[PDB]
RNA sequence: GCCGAGGUGGUGGAAUUGGUAGACACGCUACCUUGAGGUGGUAGUGCCCAAUAGGGCUUACGGGUUCAAGUCCCGUCCUCGGUACCA
RNA sequence: AAUCCCCCGUGCCCAUAGCGGCGUGGAACCACCCGUUCCCAUUCCGAACACGGAAGUGAAACGCGCCAGCGCCGAUGGUACUGGGCGGGCGACCGCCUGGGAGAGUAGGUCGGUGCGGGGGA
RNA sequence: CACCUCGAUGUCGGCUCGUCGCAUCCUGGGGCUGAAGAAGGUCCCAAGGGUUGGGCUGUUCGCCCAUUAAAGCGGCACGCG
RNA sequence: GCGGUCGCCUCCUAAAAGGUAACGGAGGCGCCCAAAGGUCCCCUCAGGCGGGACGGAAAUCCGCCGGAGAGCGCAAGGGUA
RNA sequence: GCGCUGACUGGGGCCUGUAGAGCACUGAUAGGGCUAGGGGGCCCACCAGCCUACCAAACCCUGUCAAACUCCGAAGGGUCCCAGGUGGAGCCUGGGAGUGAGGGCGCGAGCGAUAACGUCCGCGUCCGAGCGCGGGAACAACCGAGACCGCCAGCUAAGGCCCCCAAGUCUGGGCUAAGUGGUAAAGGAUGUGGCGCCGCGAAGACAGCCAGGAUGUUGGCUUAGAAGCAGCCAUCAUUUAAAGAGUGCGUAAUAGCUCACUGGUCGAGUGGCGCCGCGCCGAAAAUGAUCGGGGCUUAAGCCCAGCGCCGAAGCUGCGGGUCU
C-alpha cells in the first residue's frame, strides 16, 4: 500500500542526456507549486508496475522531504512503447480526483455456471479526500441477475467521498 | 432564443449609421421619459446630453420630446457641433422619436 | 479519362500589408467572401474587393466575433 | 474481405509513411496485443488471414479485436499497358500502419495460448512484429 | 498447362438482390374417373428410427469463413464460351 | 467637480463575459402594466409597431449577486514537426548537432472587465 | 521504360559447329520413407560423360509411332545468314 | 493510328504569400431574373420534442428547445441572420 | 545616364493554413451500452402482442482514419519600414544577342507497382559550358575544390598512411573467427561477448548413480482379449516417503522391461525469459577467377579515443602578365 520512489532536481541538462543516463525526466506540480525533477528509470519502473496511478507514491527526493504524489500522466514514445516523461501530482488538504481499481467480486454473478462477467473499467474516477484513499473497491451486489446492470450509485463507495460524474454507466451485464 | 427583433433591428439601423462617419444623435426612449445623447465613436465619448428626466418637465410626451429636441440643439450648437446623423435605434421614425428629431431644429440637422 | 479540367488561378489575397503606405484607390485585398471587412477609410467593391478610400497607411484589426478588418488610418 | 462501405472518394493518392504511429498505440481492449515494428500497407486480405489464423488456433473462442482498418483504396493498372490514360483502377483496400500501432490484440485466453496465436498471426504480416501484455503505462486513459 | 461460368432427388430445373426447402413440374404408389385403359385431377415421394409427432442427414467431393452457406474462400475431378512462340 | 454605491444610455474587449440552478431589486430609473380617443399599426390579432396614461407588479424581462454540472480559457514540463548544418539504411524509412517548437492531455482558471455620458444617492 | 544504334546493330525456323550454367534427365554417392524383397516416392551431394530414330506441321512447341540407362531445362545479339 | 481531349468556372494535387505539371483525382458553364433589379421599412432559419379534425415521415397551427448545420435561380468553394 | 537604392543580413509589424495533431463539421470506422423500427419466430388475424444469437439509425462511452475533413496549428515563406551591406551590386533609356530538345542528385508531392538510368511538377544544387585538377579502382554531374602564367619551395581539403602506392606494420581499450569485412530479405539458431529479470538450490538442488512402481484390476465401456501399452472412456479410489487403473518398448490379451513420483549418494550452482554488440543459416546462372590486386586474423577487419604525417591546379612564398 506504501511505495517509496526517490527523486532529484532539474533545471538545465537536456532530457536527452538524462534519458541516456538511465534517468527518466518529469515534472512535479499542484495548485501551489511546480518544479521539474527526474527519477531513475530502472527504479521507477519497478514501482509503477505495482503503483500505477492507483496507489500513492511518496517520492523521496533530496530536500529530505517525502511528498504525497499520484502519477497523473505518463508520456511514452510510441516507437518503443517505453516511458519518456512522468509528471507527479502532489497532494494537499483538499479533495482530489483519481482512478480506483475495481475488485470484480462475487461470482459468475447469478445464473452461475455460467454467464458473462462483462468486464468494463478495471478502474473508476472518484473525487475523494487525500486523507482516506481507498486501496480498491468491492464490487459484488450478490450476485446477481441476467441482463441486468449495476449503474454506479449501486456500488459500494467506501467512506472516501463519491463518484466522478457519469451517474449511469455499464460496469455490469450478462448476455 | 439568441438575439431578438429588438436587438437585431437595433444593430441593423445603428450599424448603417456608424458607417457614414458623422456624430451620432442617439435616442433612447422609455415608457415615461425620452433621452438624447450625441456620441462620438472611435473616441468612444459623449458630447452633448439632453434628457427630459434631467429637465424635470412633463405633460404629453410627444410635446416633451420636441422640447428635449430643441434643448439638444441649443446646448450642442454652442459647442461648434452642427451636422450630425441621428440614430433612432429600435424606434420607427414616428411619434415622439420623430418629434425630438423635429425639435433638433435650430442646430445643424438635416432631419 | 473523364477528368482533366481546372480553371485559371485567380491570384487572390492581400495586396497591401499592415504598415504599408497606400493611396486613394489602391486595392488592399482580393477575396471571395467577406474574409476581411472594410474598416476606416476602406471601401469594398461588388466583388468584395477592399481598397483605400484615402491615402495613408494600412492596419489590420481582429475584432474576434466581429471578424477581421482592414483600416486605412490617414496621415494625409 | 474488409472494406469501408460508402466512400466520399474512390481512388486516393498514396502519401508517404514517414509518420511514427498517430496512436495507436497502447492496448485498450484485450489482455495481449500485436504491435507493428515497421511501417507498411496492410491489405484487407492480410488482416483476414491474420484474424482467421487466430480464431482457428483458438478453437473458436476466441475474442479478437484487430483495431486496424482498410479504408485506403489501393489501385493498379491492368498490366500489359503503358503509363498515362487514367489511374490505377482499384483492386482492393489497405490499412496504413506505422510503428507503434497495436494491431489485433486478444483477450479471454491463457498466456501460453494467446502468445502462440499472436505469433502465428504475425507470420501473416509483411512487417516485423512484437507481442505485448499491457501494464499501467497502457492505462493511458 | 492458362483466365471466367456451372456441377442439385430417377429427369428438367427454379430461390443465388442475405436467412429455416433438395418447390410447380416428369416419373413412381394409391385414389377419383372408365367396362378396363390413355390423358387429366387429388395425395405420397430425396434419404433413414419415426403410427404422426418429430430428432438428424441432403445441393459434385473434401477443407475453412459466419450466429447461419446450395451461395463467400480456396483444392481435386467433370463440363461450356474463351485462349497459348515468332519474325 | 473629488471618491464611492445603485440605475438608465452608449461604446470597447469579443465566452474567463456563456448555459443552467438558486437568491435578490421597484424610493428612483426600467419593464411589465392601464387604455386604444388621437398619430400609427398589424398579409388575422394594440402580440409587434404606435400614441394617451399611469392604479397595480417586480410574476415575465432586465439589473445585481452566489454555485464549477456543462460551455469557455489553460499553463509548466515532455514530445511531434521543423530553418540550417551532418550522418545512417536495399529500401519503406531512421538517427545527431545547432536554433524555432506545437496539437492532444495534465495542473489549473472563469459563471466578466472597462471607456465616456447621464439620474439618484453617500 | 525509350538509354547507344534509323549517313542500317539482317528478322522466325531449320542445318552446321559448338561452349557454358545447374534450378540434374540418365549414370556415381547419399539421408528419409507410410523402405519386406524387387520396384518407387521425396530431399541432399554431384556438371565427368551421355542425353535415340521416325509420322504431322515453315514451325519453336507440342501430339503420336518404335525404342532407351535417359529422350533434362536454360544462357551465349530468343549463340551461330 | 484507334479512342479521348481542345475555351470558361469550382475543388484538390500545390510543399501555410503569388504561381506552378502530367492522357493526375472529382464536378460544372455556352444560361437565367421587369423582378431573382434600386431604395425604405419590417421579418429570421433548418431541424428536434410535446400538442392539434380530416393530415399520413412531411400540407396549415400552438408550445419550448435550435447560432446557423436553412436559405441565397444552377457546379463547387469562399462568404453570410 | 542615376547614383547606395542590390543580393544577403538584424529588428519590427502584417499576410498564410502545409508539417504535426486533432475529430468540433463532411465522411470513414473497431468494441460495448441503451434504444427508432424490421430480420424475425411468431401469438392475432380488434386493439394486440411478447423476446432478441442479424441488422441498426441516432445517443453514450472506450478506439481510430481522410489529397478534395479541420476545433487546432510550428518551423518556414511573402511583403512593407528602419538599419547594415561599394558589389562584374541595383535602377533607367537604348544597340546586339543566344536560349525556348536539358540532364543527374537531394528534399517535397502526383502518375507508376511505397518498379525503372521511368515519368510530371516544386525548392535547391552541380553537369550543361568545370570531359580542367584531387578522392571515389576505372566513371558528365557523389566528396574536395572554381585551373592568368612560371618554380626540382611550403600548408592543407576529400581521401588516406602493410606492399603495388606518397605518408604509422603509430599509441591506448574493446569486438569478430566468418575471409565476416569484401551482404540480399522474411524468418530461424546452447555462435560469441556483454546487461538485466525470474524459478529453484547447504531443509541442498540441476547431471548422472543407487532404491522401489501399486492395488480391488481384467478399470469399465468395446468386447474371443485389450489386462495402461487395439480402441471409447466414464480415467476411479485407496494408499503412501511413492507409482499415473500407468509415459514408452514388449504384446499367443500375459510375462519382462520403462517412465512422470519420493528416498539416498555427490555436493555445487542450475533452469527459463528478455536486451544490446559482432557474427551464423537462409544463399542457385550461364567464357576465367579476384576485396582494384598482392595479401591481411590481439588485424592490413569493426566500434570508441588520441598523436603525427601523406595528399589538388584550393591556400602560402617568390617572380611575371593583363584588365579594373
Ligand atoms: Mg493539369
Ligand atoms: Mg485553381
Ligand atoms: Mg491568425
Ligand atoms: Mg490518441
Ligand atoms: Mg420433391
Ligand atoms: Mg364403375
Ligand atoms: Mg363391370
Ligand atoms: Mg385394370
Ligand atoms: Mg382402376
Ligand atoms: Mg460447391
Ligand atoms: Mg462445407
Ligand atoms: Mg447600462
Ligand atoms: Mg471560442
Ligand atoms: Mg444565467
Ligand atoms: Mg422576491
Ligand atoms: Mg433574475
Ligand atoms: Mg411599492
Ligand atoms: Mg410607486
Ligand atoms: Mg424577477
Ligand atoms: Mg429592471
Ligand atoms: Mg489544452
Ligand atoms: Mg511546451
Ligand atoms: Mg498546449
Ligand atoms: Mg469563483
Ligand atoms: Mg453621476
Ligand atoms: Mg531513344
Ligand atoms: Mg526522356
Ligand atoms: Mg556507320
Ligand atoms: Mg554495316
Ligand atoms: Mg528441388
Ligand atoms: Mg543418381
Ligand atoms: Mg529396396
Ligand atoms: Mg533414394
Ligand atoms: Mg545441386
Ligand atoms: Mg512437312
Ligand atoms: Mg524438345
Ligand atoms: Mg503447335
Ligand atoms: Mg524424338
Ligand atoms: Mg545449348
Ligand atoms: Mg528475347
Ligand atoms: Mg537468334
Ligand atoms: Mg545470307
Ligand atoms: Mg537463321
Ligand atoms: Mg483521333
Ligand atoms: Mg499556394
Ligand atoms: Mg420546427
Ligand atoms: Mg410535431
Ligand atoms: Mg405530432
Ligand atoms: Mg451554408
Ligand atoms: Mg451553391
Ligand atoms: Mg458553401
Ligand atoms: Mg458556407
Ligand atoms: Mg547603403
Ligand atoms: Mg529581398
Ligand atoms: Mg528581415
Ligand atoms: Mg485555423
Ligand atoms: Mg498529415
Ligand atoms: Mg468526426
Ligand atoms: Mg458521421
Ligand atoms: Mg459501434
Ligand atoms: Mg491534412
Ligand atoms: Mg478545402
Ligand atoms: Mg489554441
Ligand atoms: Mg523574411
Ligand atoms: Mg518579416
Ligand atoms: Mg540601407
Ligand atoms: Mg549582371
Ligand atoms: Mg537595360
Ligand atoms: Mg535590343
Ligand atoms: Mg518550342
Ligand atoms: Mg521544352
Ligand atoms: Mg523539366
Ligand atoms: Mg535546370
Ligand atoms: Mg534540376
Ligand atoms: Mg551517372
Ligand atoms: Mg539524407
Ligand atoms: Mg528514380
Ligand atoms: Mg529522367
Ligand atoms: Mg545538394
Ligand atoms: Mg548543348
Ligand atoms: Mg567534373
Ligand atoms: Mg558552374
Ligand atoms: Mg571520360
Ligand atoms: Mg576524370
Ligand atoms: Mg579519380
Ligand atoms: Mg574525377
Ligand atoms: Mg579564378
Ligand atoms: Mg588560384
Ligand atoms: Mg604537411
Ligand atoms: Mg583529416
Ligand atoms: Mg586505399
Ligand atoms: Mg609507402
Ligand atoms: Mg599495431
Ligand atoms: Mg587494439
Ligand atoms: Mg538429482
Ligand atoms: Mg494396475
Ligand atoms: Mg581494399
Ligand atoms: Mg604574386
Ligand atoms: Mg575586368
Amino acid at each position: 500500500m506504501e511505495y517509496r520512489l526517490k527523486a532529484y532536481y532539474r533545471e538545465g541538462e537536456k532530457p536527452s542526456a538524462l534519458r541516456r543516463a538511465g534517468k527518466l525526466p518529469g515534472v512535479m506540480y499542484n495548485r501551489h507549486l511546480n518544479r521539474k525533477v527526474y527519477v531513475d528509470l530502472v527504479e521507477f519502473d519497478k514501482v509503477f508496475r505495482q503503483a500505477s496511478i492507483h496507489h500513492v507514491i511518496v517520492l523521496e527526493l533530496p530536500d529530505g522531504q517525502s511528498l504525497p504524489t499520484l502519477v497523473r500522466q505518463v508520456n511514452l514514445d510510441k516507437r518503443r512503447r517505453r516511458p519518456e516523461h512522468v509528471d507527479f501530482f502532489v497532494l494537499s488538504d483538499e479533495p482530489v480526483e483519481m482512478y480506483v481499481p475495481l475488485r470484480f467480486v462475487g461470482t459468475p454473478a447469478g445464473v452461475r455456471a455460467g454467464g458473462v462477467l462483462q468486464e468494463i473499467h478495471r478502474d473508476i474516477l472518484v473525487k475523494v479526500s487525500p486523507r482516506n484513499i481507498p486501496e480498491f473497491i468491492e464490487v459484488d451486489v450478490s450476485g446477481l441477475e441476467i441482463g441486468d446492470s449495476l449503474h454506479a450509485s449501486d456500488l459500494k463507495l467506501p467512506p472516501g467521498v463519491e463518484l466522478a460524474v457519469s451517474p449511469e454507466e455499464t460496469i455490469a451485464a450478462v448476455v | 432564443a439568441r438575439l431578438t427583433a429588438y436587438e437585431r433591428r437595433k444593430f441593423r439601423v445603428r450599424n448603417r449609421i456608424k458607417r457614414t462617419g458623422r456624430l451620432r444623435l442617439s435616442v433612447f426612449r422609455s415608457l415615461k421619459h425620452i433621452y438624447a445623447q450625441i456620441i462620438d465613436d472611435e473616441k468612444g465619448v459623449t458630447l452633448v446630453s439632453a434628457s427630459s428626466l434631467a429637465l424635470k418637465l412633463k405633460g404629453n410626451k410627444t410635446e416633451v420630446a420636441r422640447q428635449v429636441g430643441r434643448a439638444l440643439a441649443e446646448k450642442a450648437l454652442a459647442l461648434g457641433i452642427k451636422q450630425v446623423a441621428f440614430d433612432r435605434g429600435p424606434y420607427k421614425y414616428h411619434g415622439r422619436v420623430k418629434a425630438l428629431a423635429e425639435g433638433a431644429r435650430e442646430g445643424g440637422l438635416e432631419f | 479519362t473523364r477528368n482533366g479540367r481546372d480553371s485559371q488561378a485567380k491570384r487572390l489575397g492581400v495586396k497591401r500589408y499592415e504598415g504599408q503606405v497606400v493611396r486613394a484607390g489602391n486595392i488592399l485585398v482580393r477575396q471571395r467572401g467577406t474574409r476581411f471587412k472594410p474598416g476606416k477609410n476602406v471601401g469594398m467593391g461588388r466583388d468584395f474587393t477592399l481598397f483605400a478610400l484615402v491615402d495613408g497607411v494600412v492596419e489590420f484589426q481582429d475584432r474576434g466575433r466581429l471578424g477581421r478588418y482592414v483600416h486605412v488610418r490617414p496621415l494625409a | 474481405m474488409l472494406m469501408p462501405r460508402r466512400m466520399k472518394y474512390r481512388k486516393q493518392q498514396r502519401g508517404r509513411l514517414k509518420g511514427a504511429t498517430k496512436g495507436g498505440d497502447y492496448v485498450a481492449f484485450g489482455d495481449y496485443g500485436l504491435v507493428a515494428l515497421e511501417p507498411a500497407w496492410i491489405t484487407a486480405q492480410q488482416i483476414e488471414a491474420a484474424r482467421v489464423a487466430m480464431v482457428r488456433h483458438f478453437r473458436r473462442g476466441g475474442k479478437i479485436f484487430i483495431r486496424i482498418f482498410p479504408d485506403k483504396p489501393y489501385t493498379k493498372k491492368p498490366l500489359e499497358v503503358r503509363m498515362g490514360k487514367g489511374k490505377g483502377n482499384v483492386e482492393g483496400y489497405v490499412a496504413v500502419v506505422k510503428p507503434g500501432r497495436v494491431m489485433f490484440e486478444v483477450a479471454g485466453v491463457t498466456e501460453e495460448q494467446a502468445m502462440e496465436a499472436l505469433r502465428i498471426a504475425g507470420h501473416k504480416l509483411p512487417i516485423k512484429t512484437k507481442i505485448v501484455r499491457r501494464d499501467a503505462y497502457d492505462e493511458a486513459q
